[PDB]
């Protein structure tokens, strides 16, 4: 139970033979960001808690100081991802949860962006597809729309303007 | 096969003729004309005030027949055919023979000139009371001659409701005392709708063939104290703001006049025929 | 079967209080003058229009000053006959939240007049509420068929704030700030206020030069990207955005100065906003009506003949061009990074 | 081939003759006549016509009938009139007793346009004095046109196997427009052959557009009756503007 | 029951559709198209519709037939389409080849109203297209699609020819797209405008006076009435001509 206070940071966790191995509720007095989790070799590993100094917190698993495996992060405009990382980004499956559309994005994602899955509306109604991925803002790209008031699926993609441009009409359908 | 020349005329009056500049002639709103008149329910509808008002634009702007002014009258109702007759004055001519009247059986067809009006056939056609025929060349009446053919009555009934059932809202037109003609008045504020509808609001602008700017109220009434014109009103309800009014005649049925805001207009619409008792 | 019985107690008198005193206009005028046109709702709609002016601005636990009748708005279910209306007291206006942009108050803006609607002429007429900038611009994100109910929803996403009251408030508030439309100076707008005043030298335009949209003027505020017809700037402590330093137009701005449709594919010149509509077939005809027509808001009519002018909004409420694409997702928000 | 006049045709039709209605009479009637038509449970409900008032308020004339059979060797319609002032409320227009119409017959001049007003009228007493109320003048004048006019084109209605008159679905149409014969009373017999050419000669005339396929018949006998019938589309219609009264100097006029 | 749609009661029925002609060239429309009618040869010539321009002189349009047969299954009926610009006198509205009208349907926007002008377009080479080509394929785009009339309204006689049904009851039910079908779908087939995309037609049926109003979705701006006191139907086209395209997120 060494705590160790920096010119400040401080460390309040247990130390083994100088480095940090176990938990430990290291404090950065400089940008306030905190960390209380898991500790091998002076490193995060495992699992822990991180806030950040834009309020965003991290709750997840660790590996070698950066965002790894399984997590859940809560960004400050209330968004709430739940899934896979890597590198640090939203890498693998995962669900983001907007918190003022009340939509949500379920499925593939890759270095941060949504490439591939579904993106539920409030009411039901639901693009199902692929998107535009981290190159795009995670727009939709190709793949098929699904309106609940209507009760309407059409299949189409985007154009280079940013327009709906459908390869059949629209039909009675359900939610995928 | 029916033939289309009628039609084909009545379709010619529409639209840019397919080819000399054409005069500029005085003619009154015809379009405002048939909306007062179809407010007040009267005369001929919207649809034939639209082909009377591009018949006339044939009619006024045509560079051969120089017309200083045209003016629609009303029609004649015919057992053959009918009358549309319109007025021009052309740039003998004074009195009843004054204004000029072009007759068509219907509207955009050959116009015919109607000879002018002499007062021994007036005082003629005042003691017969004949229906038209709607041709122009037609024998009149056997046992009492009248001088001339149908066209030389019609231009004598023409003339007699001209003389009576022809009028204008009263301070609208002044009389010159050097040239003896009508004279417009620029700030001519009209009154409401629904008092148009008296007779103290018109005037005649015909000689009497009544002075010449005599008003309505003063004319000869129908026995029993009736009046010899009646009011007719755009509107059951007296709270509508804006609304038309206008009148009757009760001696020849069928002329009347009207105004809405400030358009106003006089027609007639009938079969010639007068309402009074007949002598033989 | 009550609304036919209704819309003919339009009509007539009352078989056995005191009316209240307003202003309409000359709404048969305006029919006769649209259907010299081409435009609008026809001669006897017109009319029972008129009679629903009239029974709008008799009612005396209403208190309407002044009433406009706006015009019709095509729903799949039932339509929306709109009426725009002064009351002799304004409604109590809650004050706006802390953070979001303020509201126009009643007699200001876009909530310078209340709006009436019903479903067929002479119904039962429903207030429709206050409009605030932030279903402005929900608005302008969306591309809707109306219902004909009050109560529907609208969307989910993008996140209208209200229902479909709100969003044919917001629609009213659109066309209203961008086609109704006076002949040019027939007004004149003051450069210390923003209130408008009927000048007395003016003369009417004769006919068919009435249908040049040179000769026409906006006689309502312009309704910025905000949402609002005055854009609120913030107060500071390089600072303002691009939305809260938009001074648009001038008041009284001609329809030749407005902002051209996009290129449609065939032709690279830009649509004008507004396009001519004649009465006549020949330029010769006498005693000519004309007008302008919007192809921004299809629709949207102006007509003119002498000193009596008109402008009514008859469609389904749908802005046209071809510039609405669908609303892509917010984009999802980086981590703390952020290279 | 038409079940019922169409109102906005007759007044399309005949507003070439002067039979025109108001525009706020014609707004109230598109929306009066089916409510009164529900209302009285009648089949048929038409503008009957209008007849002129002295103070301008005219007397807005209906007709209609639920059941129409032949009795005693006519087509009898059992015809419910109806009149209005406005256009909008419908009043009931109660018949008149047989001396009455006697009466009435003798009132001449156009109607006041007052229904509460009544006329004194003095006979020889077998003096005896009878005041006579305008709505029943009304019902007189509108009794004496329609016994007198009532056109339909021949044959286009059929007696069935009820022995009622009922429109024939499968009417051709008038062979020759322009003649007296293709059109008949309403009150003829289907298959009788009791057209209006078997009137008294000179009552009526009859002008035909051969091009656009419209005919207008008018009644010389009472000035103001009008009918059309349109071939192309096989839809006629009839109408009275004008008052009630009777063109007694026939005679001297043809 | 009538013979052929009449065109005062289109434009009485429809007038609050907005589906409303000019008061002039209304007359012009009374005067000429019986004119063009009998110099065409056609049993029925009715107006079509109005489809807007960019300079203010619209585009007319009136549909003619004299035979209506069976052909494949269908109703076809040999039309012939006109057009004007101020309603008295009529031009001829040719048909337009299979491979241009692709090239038609590609051009967007509302017309200019010059019938000589040539709209171009970019597939490099360049291609000139009429305007009147983009007129007649927008005019029987909207007509494949719409062509409202009643159900069972026609019969198919002896000579496999689609004739009106004299003996046309009604329609029962008039609030339900069931009494509704195309002009090209065969009596007897059973298919009607419920047939169609839900969602892309509404009908408002005033319950008291009998009158129903079916509207297109598709292509706003078609608008049917049927009354069924009177027996009477008609349709009218008012709009730029263009199909709505973004529908799914309309409704």
């Amino acid at each position: 139970l060494g705590k160790m206070e920096y010119p400040g940071d401080k460390f309040e966790g247990t130390m083994e033979h100088g480095v940090r191995t176990g938990k430990g509720t290291y404090t950065w007095g400089v940008s306030g960001a905190v960390y209380t989790g898991d500790y091998v070799n002076g490193k995060k590993h495992g699992k822990g808690k991180m806030v950040y100094p834009d309020k965003g917190v991290y709750e997840g698993d660790w590996v070698e100081d950066v965002m790894q495996g399984q997590g859940t992060y809560t960004y400050p405009n209330g968004d709430i991802y739940q899934g896979a990382f890597w590198a640090g980004k939203r890498h693998g499956k995962g669900m983001y949860h907007y918190k003022g559309p009340c939509c949500q994005l379920v499925g593939d994602w890759a270095d941060g962006g949504f490439t591939y899955g579904r993106w539920v509306y409030a009411d039901g109604s639901m693009f199902m597809g692929k998107f535009g991925g981290a190159a795009a803002d995670s727009k939709p790209t190709a793949g098929s729309y699904f309106y609940s008031s209507s009760s309407l699926v059409q299949e189409g993609h985007f154009a280079k303007d940013g327009s709906w441009v459908g390869h059949r009409d629209p039909a009675v359908g359900k939610e995928f | 096969a029916p033939d289309a020349t009628q039609t084909q005329a009545a379709v010619s009056i529409f639209g840019d003729p397919e080819l000399d500049p054409p005069n500029e002639f005085e003619a009154e709103n015809m379009l405002g004309a048939a909306a007062v008149l179809d407010c007040l329910g009267v005369g001929l509808g919207r649809e034939l005030g639209v082909n009377i008002a591009l018949a006339a634009k044939r009619i006024g702007e045509d560079p051969k027949l120089a017309v200083r002014s045209v003016r629609f009258f009303g029609k004649f109702l015919g057992l053959y055919s009918d009358y549309f007759v319109f007025e021009v004055a052309f740039k003998p001519g004074k009195g009843a023979n004054k204004f000029t009247y072009l007759v068509c059986s219907s509207l955009g067809g050959p116009l015919t000139r109607l000879p002018d009006v002499t007062p021994a056939q007036v005082k003629a056609s005042r003691r017969i009371k004949k229906l038209l025929t709607g041709r122009l060349t037609s024998h009149v009446s056997t046992y009492p001659a009248f001088p001339g053919n149908e066209a030389n009555y019609l231009r004598a009934l023409i003339a007699r409701i001209s003389a009576a059932t022809v009028v204008a809202p009263s301070d609208l037109f002044s009389l010159n005392d050097e040239t003896g003609e009508l004279e417009r008045a620029e700030d001519w504020e009209p009154p409401a709708g629904r008092e148009m509808a008296a007779p103290t609001a018109w005037v005649h602008v015909r000689p009497h063939l009544p002075d010449l700017l005599a008003a309505l109220e003063e004319d000869a009434q129908l026995p029993g104290e009736q009046a010899a014109w009646t009011p007719i009103y755009s509107s059951a309800s007296e709270a509508v703001k804006t609304q038309a009014g206008g009148l009757r005649s009760l001696v020849w049925p069928g002329a009347v006049c009207g105004g809405r805001g400030s358009e106003w207009t006089c027609v007639y619409v009938g079969w010639g025929v007068k309402n009074a008792p007949f002598v033989p | 079967a009550a609304a036919a019985v209704a819309k003919a107690s339009l009509f007539g008198d009352p078989e056995p209080d005191a009316p209240n005193e307003f202003e309409c206009e000359d709404v048969e005028g305006d029919g006769d003058l649209l259907d010299g046109l081409g435009v609008g709702l026809g001669r006897q709609e017109m009319y029972a229009a008129m009679l629903a002016v009239k029974r709008l601005g008799e009612d005396a636990k209403r208190g309407v000053s002044t009433v406009r009748f706006f015009g019709k708005f095509f729903g799949t279910q039932a339509d929306y006959y709109v009426f725009e209306t002064t009351l002799q007291s304004n409604p109590d206006m809650p004050e706006a939240p802390e953070g979001t942009i303020p509201l126009e108050p009643y007699g200001e803006g876009v909530n310078a007049y209340i709006y009436f609607v019903s479903n067929t002429l002479g119904g039962p007429l429903q207030q429709l509420p206050y409009v605030t900038p932030e279903q402005i611009k929900a608005s302008r994100l969306l591309r809707r068929y109306l219902t004909g109910r009050l109560d529907a929803p609208v969307s989910a996403f993008p996140a209208f704030p209200g229902n479909e009251a709100n969003y044919l408030r917001a629609l009213i508030a659109r066309i209203s700030a961008a086609t109704v439309c006076c002949p040019r100076g027939f007004f004149t707008a003051d450069d210390d206020s923003a209130e408008l005043s009927a000048n007395d030298e003016w003369v009417p335009l004769k006919g068919r030069e009435m249908a040049l949209p040179v000769n026409w003027s906006h006689r309502y505020a312009h309704l910025k990207g905000q949402g609002r017809t005055v854009t609120h700037k913030r107060d500071p402590p390089n600072f303002w955005t691009a939305e809260e330093m938009e001074a648009g137009p001038p008041p009284l701005a001609t329809l030749d100065t407005d902002a051209p449709l996009p290129a449609a594919t065939g032709d690279k010149v830009p649509p004008p906003a507004w396009s001519p509509v004649f009465a006549s077939a020949s330029v010769t005809t006498r005693n000519q009506v004309a007008g302008v027509r919007s192809n921004r808001w299809p629709g949207a009519v102006c007509a003119c003949a002498g000193r009596h002018f008109t402008s009514m909004y008859v469609g389904w409420g749908i802005k046209a061009g071809g510039e609405w694409s669908p609303c892509p997702p917010p984009p999802p928000v980086p981590q703390w990074g952020a290279p | 081939v038409q079940l019922e006049p169409n109102i906005t045709l007759v007044l399309k039709h005949l507003a070439s003759c002067g039979a025109v209605v108001s525009a706020e009479q014609q707004a109230a009637l598109d929306h009066s006549i089916p409510i009164k038509r529900i209302e009285a449970g009648l089949r048929s409900l038409t503008l009957w016509g209008r007849l002129t008032t002295l103070n301008g308020k005219d007397y807005l004339v209906a007709e209609g009938y639920n059941v129409a059979s032949s009795k005693e060797g006519a087509a009898v319609y059992e015809t419910k009139y109806f009149y209005s002032q406005d256009g909008a409320r419908w009043s009931d227009l109660q018949p008149v007793d047989s001396e009455t119409a006697t009466r009435c017959a003798r009132i001449k001049g156009m109607l006041s346009g007052d229904p509460a007003k009544n006329y004194e009228l003095e006979e020889k007493d077998p003096p005896l004095v009878f005041q006579i109320p305008e709505l029943a003048v009304l019902r007189c004048r509108v009794d004496a046109i329609a016994t007198a006019t009532s056109v339909i084109p021949t044959d286009s209605t059929i007696l069935n196997a009820a022995s009622q008159v009922v429109p024939n679905r499968l009417f051709a149409g008038a062979a020759y427009p322009e003649k007296l014969e293709s059109y008949q009373h309403r009150f003829s017999l289907p298959g009788s052959g009791v057209t209006l050419s078997q009137d008294l000669r000179g009552t009526w005339a009859v002008q035909y557009d051969a091009f656009k396929g419209v005919a207008q018949v008018r009644s010389l006998l009472f000035p103001g009756y009008f009918f059309y019938y349109a071939a192309n589309e096989l839809t006629w219609g009839s109408l009275y503007v004008g008052d009630g009264l009777r063109n007694n100097d026939l005679i001297f006029m043809l």
